DNA sequence: CCCCCCGGCCCCCCCGGC
């Protein structure tokens, strides 16, 4: 049935179990939500930013926020192209991901958000204070992927129409967000859960799911391998239980994603052989990874941090590798074709290592 | 609704006047004074000048307390003027230092009122008084004949050359597919004086004009049955249509001979 | 005053092939064609202001005589030359019945044919072939590569080269003798130097100098025609010390009103053609100039950016 | 538009006659000689912003025709549509038709022609030539690289230089007389220094200064007023900052920079430009110093143009200057 | 169903403090006197020039222009006299050539007797192009002659954050106004007034710390103050807000973690630095704040020589420039720390 | 009352340095 990562997700602020200070701050924000400013939640991926945003929305409006529906909205470009945007909406809030339309995301800000903001709330949404709600929440997922034009278009909308809409933007890093937008939002840091908290959550899941654990050390190993990613930890616990007949032993191996294995193989290939033929072969692996929806930035990060973990490399090699990684990460951020920058980075690393 | 109030008993008159020269100019300054409304406008290419005059005798009622200037885009004015019907009285209304002009279409029999407002534009242009000129040749002919001649010759070429000599007027066109020449002579019919071709020639005249401008000028034939053409070798050609009270004049610059 | 003096470029425009200077072999071939006739389809290409349109018109006149009015169809960039025009007007002209001297044919002149669309050029292909017995086509262009290969295959090629200083001096002296212009040798040398092989520019500069100063000497000539900025940029890029390059930039370009974008574009163009410098060094200089140009296009058109570009160029050569 | 006194000073003082255009004596004299003798050629006016090209051509048109010049000249600019279709129809009929009012020649003024498409410029080539007997063309430009070589070959070029000091001083004196204002000598020097040869900047800054004075009648504009209204660093501030950077330690230099910038809220870019101007006159022993200074300061200016952290940028400026000046010893 | 419409005052009373305390008149602007005085003198001079407002975020440009328009035309005549276009509206060359030009050419709206008796009512309209730095160069060039030809009835205001993005002709045509950064020395009064009107109780120096953390942005300071007030009210303990709470809410790294990072850098071991940074990024600290704190610590430390500071300044500048382009924070921070450790 | 003609939005494809 539903995966344990989704079956046991908290649906309230009182159901949270890690980062109690963040829970207290969110509860303080929800005490008097009428003057709630725009929110920007930033933190490591897979820590529970979306879960906490949904919990805050539930506290402000009630459980009805969890009754979700999906619709489709049409848009027309200057070239007469027709684009479709999938909108997830509830009786109290609207969720959008403008980056789905790429460079056309600006239109989503210009038309859909403008239309929503230029409409006041007339439905009698009685609140805890006894008076009806006056604004509708908008969740912009993956705000870091928005183009600078869309962010610029977002500037005046949040100010002129602040009485009808309040924006909650969830991001993993604030570097791509332009300063004017960051100035208009309340920034909320979302630290990743500690290993002990992850182990507690996994043990609770095990107890509820009737899983035979030989020891509690397996949960600690799973938490340590997740690097603070709770979603990955839960999905790996589920994966490790379906390969051992729902019984986990102390010798159960940790399962890594296939793309991680491919990247480690590429790292070993680069380390062992430094040649033009090796670069040509690595180009095929890079193209293969990029053709299966593996982002280039993730590939670069994983390759850089796997090369730095090789025990046969000296300090100078690692310093050169990290410098080249920074330079080519900037190039990727300022470029279009990622394969070019990745191949350049691999060639420079091969040159430095040899 | 006090300063300027002018009533056309029939709204078709003003619409027809605008129809005559809306395709030649876009921005027009109408100056309304105690003696009526006067306007001039030069086209984008500075080749054609349109001068419209409407006297107080063409209005059922007219009251202009002080001189006023109204800058209007003829496209919007024409759009507004095609809303009223031919059986409604049309009132132009303006106030002191106005920013907009009010058009009132009234149907007393049905007790129906229509109000439109057109925003005025700040157009900086001076009323360039057209000094009177002694033209070498002056002719008058039915508007329909001139319109047909212009339409016929426009197909064969983009330029039409007019010759005025002793007791003969010639329109000539020469293009790629062929050439055409229409010759007319002075003539008067006592039974039907409206079809008479009248000519007064002091010196022979030979002037070439663009067909595109003549095709736009002939659109004023719906305001009068006869058209007057005054031509001179050292002055723009004047095409005049006489209204009941005022007039509509087109000054067209001849093409350089070379 | 409401009167205009006719420019000497028009008052003294050649009317016969014998009055055209430069490209002696091509002009002789044109005269031979005008003599025998049987004019073939031709495309005349060259740099601006060397006598292409003049040559085409002179040939058409010398070939058709009193029939020029009916036997010539001239179209240029200022006239509509779409596919519809080619399929209706040019076709009608080609199919027109016109009795001409024994060995003469109708002429369709397409000036500045390089600006035509590919559709019109494709449409002209069969029109030229089916009516070659009565009509011939003469194209005049600056970039022959913009004419589709099928059209080039059906036409002869006449490429015009730069006019030598001797031809420019000859024509300028003829005009001076026909205008009683007082001149000095250095003035004519300066006029030729600034003309850079362009007869139209030379004649215009001479007329402007005569009308503005009277005496055609070096001083007056340079008061009308400013020193070519590409040469100043070349001097700036070839300077030995960084201080000299910065002085050239500040005194000769920046304080004279030249824009930063113009300076960087001229620097790129000059560097691309600096054969004296090795190709690799020119490539590095081009990379630096491109970085500076990208910075300028983003809005930072400051003198500091140009100074930094010069410093980087000097560092490359050290 | 009630009165000319309601207009901005940049538009109120627009020259109406060729005698009111200052700092372009050569061009004005040449064009006047051409017009008087009836030998006006096709003209190109190339120059930087605010030098008097549009004003000069408008004055020339008014002199040739008179008060009704607007109805006798075809003026087009970037704000209007100037595609190939407009060239083929509007300009072509204007050039091939006689004047309605007088019997003189016709003038077409294509201002900001650098914004015109290549197709329109190519189409204008034969229009300029065929109708040269009765039509003349004027092309105004700020960037010559946007003009096709064919169009340039058909026009005689005139370069508008940055306004000299004397012309700016004379115009300032005229404005002071008109406005009943008093300007100090050092104030005039500072105003001219910050103008960079642009008259519009001078007029705007003077208008701002007048609004700053509590009593414009009995008060005089001093250098302090000019520096405060524009929010620009004073020469003393630049000298002190450079001296602290060049002779004091890191802590003292940082404190001095922050104190100087916080007293009047100075901008880092202005300080960098002033320090670059000051250092341009320095006699350095090694070219490496100049190369490092120029490259690092250009990089810092480019980074500032995109925002960034101001404190880090100031520290970078200090460190770059200190490191560059270390090459003057060995 | 339907809800009864709210009053303007009631609606404003429940808005975020940034919108609630937006300046209403030109006198409420805090630290822009050098330009506010010039703008105020135009209410009597009636010769407002073309304006180009530029400055860092949260300095009061939009507030200043809105207050100026409201004072010039009043609540009723403002709508017909103002045309506002921002980054959320289409602003191509076609729009400039048709919409902006058509509005500029229109005759000024006729003032009413009440407006003439109570407000200056200058004889021109205003076009406000907010975020003008986002417009293309061709569109900006299309405005050059429109600005000058119709200046008699129309005035232009261009508001931008990056002045370099405005083409030189437009900047020359516009009188330039630079909005200065709002720090603890020029904006303390406004923040104190806001806190007093909101009954916010804080210890001495809390407002100064908030303004220092804001780094020139008053909007950020007001938002942080509102967050602190909300937290204090939720706790309901009656105690004063403290600087540590403000730093925690602002995302400032604790000083102890900064000292640990400095010690790791001093050690110089690559593996230990990598491990510590991997653990550090799990807390979600923003790289920009870490870089700023490292700059503050190193540049103002007397235990370092001149060459070390010269090199670290350039290293920090390069890292900040790279981060400003939207790059991965982990890699850049690790590279910066490794480079510093090898100085 | 209805057919033919022919100007006017809409649409879609192709360049873009010199
Ligand atoms: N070879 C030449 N001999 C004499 N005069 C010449 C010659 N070439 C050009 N000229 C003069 O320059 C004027 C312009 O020359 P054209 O041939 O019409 O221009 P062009 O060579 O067609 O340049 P493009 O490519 O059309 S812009 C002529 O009218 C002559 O006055
Ligand atoms: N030579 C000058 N003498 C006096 N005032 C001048 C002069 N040049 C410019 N000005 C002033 O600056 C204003 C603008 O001058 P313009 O000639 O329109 O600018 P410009 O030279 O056209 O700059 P561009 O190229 O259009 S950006 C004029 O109205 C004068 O007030
Ligand atoms: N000078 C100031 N005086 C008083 N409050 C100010 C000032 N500057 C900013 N604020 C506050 O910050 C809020 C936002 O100010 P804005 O003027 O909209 O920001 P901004 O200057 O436009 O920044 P950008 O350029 O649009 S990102 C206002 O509503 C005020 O609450
Ligand atoms: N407080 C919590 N208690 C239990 N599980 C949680 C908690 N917070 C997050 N999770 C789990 O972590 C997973 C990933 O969280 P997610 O909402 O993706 O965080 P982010 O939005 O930062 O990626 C979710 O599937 C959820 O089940
Ligand atoms: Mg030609
Ligand atoms: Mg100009
Ligand atoms: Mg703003």
């Amino acid at each position: 049935m539903s995966l344990w990562v989704d079956k046991y997700r908290p649906k309230s602020l009182n159901a949270l179990s890690h980062n109690e200070e963040l829970t207290n701050f969110l509860k303080s924000l929800s005490d008097q939500p009428r003057d709630l400013p725009h929110l920007l939640l930033y933190g490591p991926n897979g820590t529970g930013k979306k879960t906490r945003c949904m919990a805050l929305l539930e506290s402000i409006f009630g459980p009805g926020v969890y009754r979700l529906k999906i619709d489709v909205r049409q848009f027309v470009t200057a070239s007469n192209r027709k684009l479709e945007l999938n909108v997830v909406s509830s009786p109290y809030h609207l969720e959008i991901t403008p980056s789905d339309m790429g460079n056309n995301d600006r239109i989503v800000i210009q038309e859909l958000l403008k239309e929503v903001a230029q409409m006041e709330q007339v439905d009698f949404q009685d609140s805890k204070d006894g008076l009806a709600h006056r604004y509708k929440c908008v969740i912009i997922n993956e705000a870091n992927s928005l183009t600078k034009d869309a962010q610029a278009a977002l500037r005046r909308t949040m100010e002129k129409y602040s009485k009808n809409i309040r924006l909650i933007m969830v991001c993993d890093s604030m570097s791509p967000i332009i300063a004017p937008i960051k100035s208009r939002c309340l920034l909320i840091r979302c630290p990743a859960p500690s290993d002990s908290e992850i182990s507690t959550i996994l043990s609770d899941v095990v107890t509820n799911e009737r899983i035979q654990l030989e020891t509690k050390d397996i949960l600690k190993r799973i938490a340590q391998a997740s690097n603070g990613n709770l979603r990955v930890s839960l999905l790996m616990l589920e994966s490790m239980a379906l390969n051992n007949e729902l019984a986990l032993k102390s010798s159960s191996p940790i399962i890594k994603p296939d793309w991680i294995i491919v990247i480690h193989k590429l790292t070993r290939k680069i380390v062992k052989e430094r040649s033009v033929n090796s670069l040509i072969e690595c180009r095929a692996v890079l193209y293969d990874l990029l053709a299966h929806c593996i982002p280039a930035n993730i590939i670069l990060k994983e390759l850089t941090f796997s090369l730095l973990d090789v025990e046969t490399l000296n300090t100078t090699n690692k310093s050169s590798i990290i410098e080249y990684s920074s330079v080519f990460d900037e190039r990727l951020s300022l470029g279009n074709k990622a394969i070019f920058h990745l191949e350049g980075f691999i060639a420079k690393v091969m040159c430095c290592l040899d | 609704a006090s300063m300027l109030e002018a009533k056309f008993e029939e709204a078709s008159l003003f619409k027809r006047i605008i129809d005559g020269f809306k395709d030649c100019v876009q921005l027009v300054n109408f100056q309304c004074k105690e003696d009526g409304i006067i306007a001039q406008a030069v086209d984008d290419s500075r080749v054609l000048l349109v001068s419209l005059e409407i006297g107080v005798e063409a209005f059922q009622e007219y009251r202009c307390d002080h001189p006023v200037t109204l800058g209007m885009d003829l496209t919007s004015l024409s759009k507004i003027l095609r809303c009223g019907n031919n059986t409604d009285t049309l009132t132009l209304i303006a106030d002191n230092t106005p920013d907009s002009i009010i058009l009132l279409f009234e149907d007393t029999k049905k007790d129906r009122i229509a109000e439109y407002s057109l925003k005025l534009m700040d157009i900086d242009a001076d009323f360039l008084k057209i000094e009177e000129l002694q033209y070498d040749s002056t002719l008058s002919l039915p508007s329909s004949e001139f319109s047909k001649i212009v339409r016929d010759l426009s197909q064969l070429s983009d330029s039409i050359n007019i010759m005025i000599t002793k007791e003969t007027i010639k329109f000539v066109a020469d293009g790629d597919i062929g050439s055409g020449s229409v010759i007319i002579k002075p003539f008067v019919d006592m039974e039907h004086p409206e079809t008479s071709i009248k000519l007064e020639m002091d010196q022979p005249v030979d002037l070439t004009f663009g067909a595109k401008y003549l095709l736009d000028i002939i659109k004023g034939s719906s305001l009068s049955d006869r058209v007057g053409i005054r031509l001179s070798s050292e002055a723009p050609a004047l095409f005049q249509f006489d209204l009941k009270s005022g007039f509509l004049q087109f000054f067209l610059a001849p093409k350089f001979n070379d | 005053t409401l009167s205009l003096q006719l420019p000497w470029v028009e008052k003294y425009r050649p009317q016969v092939l014998s009055d055209i200077v430069g490209n002696k072999e091509t002009i002789d071939r044109l005269q031979q064609i005008a003599k025998d006739g049987n004019m073939p389809h031709m495309i005349i290409s060259g740099m601006p202001g060397i006598g292409k349109t003049t040559s085409v018109h002179c040939l058409a006149h010398e070939l058709l005589g009193r029939s020029y009015a009916d036997g010539v169809l001239e179209l240029n960039a200022s006239d509509d030359r779409g596919i519809d025009v080619v399929r209706n007007q040019i076709k009608h002209f080609a199919q027109k019945k016109l009795h001409l001297p024994p060995g003469k044919h109708k002429i369709v002149i397409l000036d500045e044919a390089d600006s035509m669309t590919a559709g019109a050029q494709q449409a002209l292909r069969r029109t030229m072939e089916l009516y070659s017995n009565s009509t011939r086509f003469a194209f005049a262009c600056n970039q022959s590569n913009k004419i589709i290969e099928p059209l080039q295959s059906r036409c002869a090629i006449l490429r015009y080269s730069k006019l030598s200083d001797e031809d420019v001096l000859k024509r300028l002296l003829q005009i001076i003798k026909l205008e009683d212009v007082k001149y000095t040798n250095d003035g004519l040398e300066a006029i030729i130097f600034t003309a850079e092989g362009d007869m139209r520019q030379a004649i215009n500069n001479l007329q402007s100098t005569v009308a503005g100063h009277g005496l055609v000497n070096a001083d007056n000539v340079f008061k009308i025609v400013d020193s070519p900025h590409p040469l100043i940029v070349k001097k700036m890029l070839l300077a030995s010390n960084l201080e000299d390059s910065i002085q050239i930039l500040r005194t000769d370009l920046w304080k004279k009103g030249y824009s930063s974008i113009d300076i960087v574009t001229t620097s790129f163009r000059v560097t691309k053609n600096l054969a004296q410098v090795k190709e690799s060094v020119r490539l590095e200089m081009i990379k630096e100039i491109g970085l500076t140009h990208m910075r300028i296009l983003e809005g930072v058109g400051t003198y500091l950016q140009l100074a930094s570009m010069l410093a980087k160029i000097h560092k490359l050569n050290n | 538009k009630r009165s000319k006194e309601n207009l901005p000073w940049v538009e109120k003082y627009r020259p109406e006659t060729l005698d009111e255009v200052y700092g372009q004596n050569e061009v004005i004299t040449t064009v006047r000689k051409f017009v008087d003798e009836g030998k006006l050629p096709h003209l190109l006016f190339y120059g930087p912003p605010g030098t008097g090209k549009t004003s000069t051509i408008v004055a020339l048109a008014r002199e040739i025709y008179g008060k009704n010049y607007s109805n006798m000249v075809l003026e087009l600019n970037a704000s209007d549509d100037r595609g190939i279709d407009v060239v083929r129809n509007q300009i072509k009929d204007f050039a091939s038709t006689r004047q309605i009012f007088s019997k003189g020649f016709k003038l077409i003024i294509l201002d900001e022609a650098d914004a015109m498409t290549n197709a329109a410029q190519n189409a204008l080539r034969r229009v300029i030539e065929r109708y040269t007997k009765n039509t003349r063309f004027c092309v105004l430009a700020n960037y010559a690289h946007k003009l096709t070589p064919a169009l340039l070959s058909r026009c005689t070029r005139f370069r508008f230089q940055p306004l000299p000091q004397e012309a700016i001083e004379r115009r300032i004196a005229n404005v002071l007389v008109h406005e009943k204002l008093k300007l100090s000598p050092n104030a005039e020097k500072a105003l001219i220094e910050l103008s960079n040869g642009d008259m519009r900047r001078v007029l705007n800054v003077l208008q701002s200064c007048k609004a700053t004075l509590d009593n414009p009648d009995e008060d005089e504009i001093s250098d302090d007023v000019i520096y405060e209204c524009c929010g620009a660093p004073r020469p003393s501030d630049l000298k002190a900052v450079l001296k602290s950077i060049l002779e004091d330690d890191w802590g003292t230099a940082h404190y001095t920079l922050n104190k100087v910038r916080s007293a009047k809220g100075l901008a880092l870019i202005d300080l960098i430009e002033g320090i670059v101007k000051i250092l341009e006159d320095y006699e350095l022993q090694n070219e490496e110093t100049r190369v490092h200074l120029l490259t690092k300061l250009a990089d810092i200016e480019y980074s500032i143009s995109k925002g960034g952290n101001d404190q880090i940028q100031g520290s970078a400026v200090i460190g770059a200057i200190k490191a560059s000046f270390e090459n003057e010893t060995v | 169903r339907k809800i009864s419409k709210l009053a303007a005052e009631q609606s404003l009373a429940q808005q975020p403090w940034v919108e609630k305390y937006r300046p209403k008149n030109l006198d409420e602007v805090t630290a822009q006197d050098h330009a506010v005085t010039v703008l105020k003198k135009t209410l009597k001079s009636a010769n407002l020039p073309h304006m180009l407002f530029y400055g860092p975020p949260g300095t009061g440009k939009t507030s200043t222009i809105l207050a100026l328009t409201k004072e010039l035309y009043g609540p009723d005549l403002m709508k017909s006299r103002i045309l506002e276009l921002n980054a959320s509206d289409e602003r191509g060359i076609s729009i400039v050539r048709e919409k902006v030009k058509n509005f500029a050419r229109l005759t000024v709206s006729k003032p009413s007797k009440h407006d003439l008796e109570n407000y200056p009512c200058p004889p021109y309209k205003i076009i406000i192009l907010d975020e003008a730095d986002s417009m293309t160069a061709d569109a900006q060039s299309a405005l050059r002659r429109t600005m000058e030809t119709y200046s008699g009835v129309t005035r232009f205001c261009l508001i931008c954050n990056y002045v370099t993005r405005i083409i030189d002709p437009l900047a020359s045509r516009c009188s330039k106004f630079r909005f200065k950064a709002l720090d603890a020395s020029n904006a303390i009064d406004r923040l104190r007034f806001i806190s007093e009107q909101e009954n916010v109780k804080c210890d001495d120096g809390v407002l100064e710390r908030i303004l220092d953390i804001s780094a020139g942005d008053l909007r950020r300071g007001i938002t942080l103050l509102q967050s602190a007030s909300k937290g204090a009210q939720y706790l309901g303990d009656g105690k004063n807000i403290t600087s540590t709470q403000v730093e925690e809410l602002a995302g400032v790294v604790p000083h102890d973690i900064l000292i640990e990072i400095v010690e790791k850098v001093k050690s110089g071991d690559f593996d230990e630095i990598k491990k510590y940074v991997n653990t550090f990024m799990k807390s979600g600290w923003s790289a920009a704040s870490v870089v700023n704190q490292l700059h503050e610590y190193y540049i103002t430390n007397d235990n370092f020589d001149t060459n070390f500071k010269n090199q670290i300044s350039w290293l920090l500048f390069t890292t900040d420039s790279r981060l400003n382009n939207g790059t991965n924070e982990h890699i850049q921070l690790l590279n910066l720390l490794v480079k510093i450790s090898q100085l």
